RNA sequence: ACACAUGCUACAAUGGCCGGUACAAAGGGCUGCGAUGCCGUGAGGUGGAGCGAAUCCUUUCAAAGCCGGUCUCAGUUCGGAUCGGGGUCUGCAACUCGACCCCGUGAAGUCGGAGUCGCUAGUAAUCGCAGAUCAGCAACGCUGCGGUGAAUACGUUCCCG
């Protein structure tokens, strides 16, 4: 490592809304990030709703139901 | 610390299961990151003299380590070039940098991306080493979001010694970080 | 501040913030700014993030944004394109497709002009 | 949606072709229902005028009338 | 793929949006106009008071106006085209081709080159209302009704008849 040049490379504590933290070194000079991101993906959920998405021959019988 | 985080998870448990499910039976063929480069845009040279620092001070903060510019080997006529102009600087990680830089964007940088759905696990090279594409910028909490005028793309990449493809997707898959069959 | 993926603005009241993102605008804000409680004369600058927990998660469960109308549009769209529609031919051509005039105006559909 | 268009003519010779399990080119005059998804299938020979365009129906063409599954204009313009 | 012509909505603060409130004129109505009430978010649904109508219905009729709050000059709380979903009504039937309502979507457009048009007082400008045709409507049209309401005319040299 060279030794003027490279920016500050602190510890940081990062929190999420449900409180799940984490501990890393990091560059921020705040020392901690307050984010709205876990460990707690979407995509699992998000790709089924999206798999959920299609199919409209039932919504047609949905309008008339008969 | 004695060990980086997702290397504490690494040195005991993505090693072991990586011996259950590939008989190599040889230790220390298992496999693991080498390097992550990350690759700098811009194509802006020749047209804005400006920007290049722009980039220089990207890749710095997104982690911390003074990229090295890297220039033209050779001025090719249509896409203004000229031999020794500055077109994107690179930065090599590897090791304390190296895996605080992964545990941080992983439980960072890829949640955040407006729908993310997954990265695919295609984009391997021959032997085991993974590329994909950060379109925008701003994935990162470092960056304050208006600091940042015009987004600057990157491409990063994780180099691992896997002998294979599906080597890589196995520690790739077991180590945090996302795919989607 | 940040929301369901739409960057909010400095300085604007919260039923002009909510309008900003695809799937909201002037009553869904009216009705979402009623339903969960924020008044709708806050700034953006004076937002909760706990205020962004709960309306995030009431306008991702009870109403789409983003990626799902755009996909949904989209795919909506290309269904009838798929298929053979009149209103996929207009949709092929370049057409305006509720069968209104195109005799002299619907230029917006055809967009910028190209004179003969 | 207190009811919606049926084709009468259509209706009755829909369900002939359905009960016998037998499928046949239609020449159809009509191009104003696509009713029941009982008419899946089935191809019919819509009728803008002047000639007669096979049209087979699946699924998705459940809820689009049936005469425009065949344009009545012609345009190119050179 | 186009080019012309008459109109309408605009490009915002003399403005937009929410709340409260005051004032018209004329008209229209039989297999028509249809109230209170109830169901809807809203087109509307259910119901039929009462009227061939200075009486009943079109609500006691308006909108611009006034009082108040908010928006702070921005492609925006300007602008509504377009497009997606969801409806209602009329009709044997709304695909080619109806209007209206709800949710979203949110483009061009920063007062407009050469030119050119209208208008001399309740006029111009702007604001709603009714009617005929009509089951429904392409009505921003046409014919009328009223509301608020200006500037300028030195004068025949010049253009037009």
């Amino acid at each position: 490592m060279k030794t003027g040049i490279h920016p500050e490379y602190v510890d940081t504590t990062v929190q999420c809304g449900c409180g799940h933290s984490f501990t890393t070194r990091s560059t921020k000079q705040s020392g901690t990030i307050v984010v709205e991101v876990c460990s707690q993906c979407h995509p699992f959920y998000t790709g089924k709703q999206k798999i959920l998405d299609s199919g409209g021959r039932v919504a047609r019988f949905e309008k008339r139901y008969g | 610390k004695a060990l980086p985080r997702l290397k504490q998870r690494y040195r005991e448990e993505i090693r072991e299961a990586l011996q259950q499910e590939f008989n190599y039976a040889n230790v220390m063929q298992i496999p693991g990151v080498v390097k992550v480069v990350v690759n700098m845009g811009v194509g802006d040279a020749a047209r804005d003299a400006k920007l290049i620092n722009g980039a220089i001070n990207d890749l710095a903060l997104i982690t911390g380590q003074k990229p090295e510019v890297r220039r033209a080997r050779k001025s090719i006529a249509q896409f203004k070039l000229r031999e020794g102009m500055p077109i994107g600087a690179r930065v090599t990680l590897r090791g304390d940098r190296m895996w605080e830089f992964l545990d941080r964007l992983i439980s960072i940088a890829l949640p955040r991306i407006r729908d993310f759905r997954g990265l695919s696990p295609k984009q391997f090279d021959g032997t085991g080493n993974y590329t994909f594409g950060l379109n925008e910028q701003s994935m990162f909490h470092e960056i304050d979001v208006d600091s940042i005028d015009r987004p600057r793309g990157m491409d990063i990449t994780v180099v691992t010694t896997a002998t294979n493809d599906a080597e890589g997707r196995a520690l790739l898959r077991a180590l945090g970080f996302p795919f989607k069959e | 501040a940040r929301l369901v993926g739409v960057d909010l603005p400095r300085d604007k009241r919260m039923e002009i913030a909510l309008t900003y993102i695809y799937g909201i605008g002037r009553t869904r804000s009216n009705e979402i700014l009623a339903a969960t409680g924020i008044d709708k004369n806050m700034r953006t600058k004076d937002l909760t993030d706990d205020q962004v927990t709960v309306l995030r998660d009431y306008i991702e469960g009870n109403l789409k944004v983003e990626g799902d109308l755009r996909r949904e549009v989209q795919a909506d769209i290309r269904r009838k394109i798929e298929i053979g529609c009149y209103q996929g031919l207009r949709h092929r051509r370049g057409l305006p497709v509720r069968g209104q005039r195109t005799k002299t105006n619907a230029r917006t559909r055809k967009g910028p002009k190209r004179t003969i | 949606k207190k009811g919606p268009f049926v084709d009468d003519h259509l209706l009755k010779k829909v369900d002939v072709q359905n009960e016998k399990n037998t499928k046949q080119v239609i020449k159809t005059w009509s191009r104003r229902s696509t009713i029941i998804p009982d008419f899946i299938g089935h191809t019919f020979a819509v009728h803008d005028g002047r000639k007669h365009v096979p049209v087979f129906v699946t699924e998705a063409m459940v809820g689009h009338k049936l005469g425009e599954f065949a344009p009545t204009r012609t345009f190119k313009g050179h």
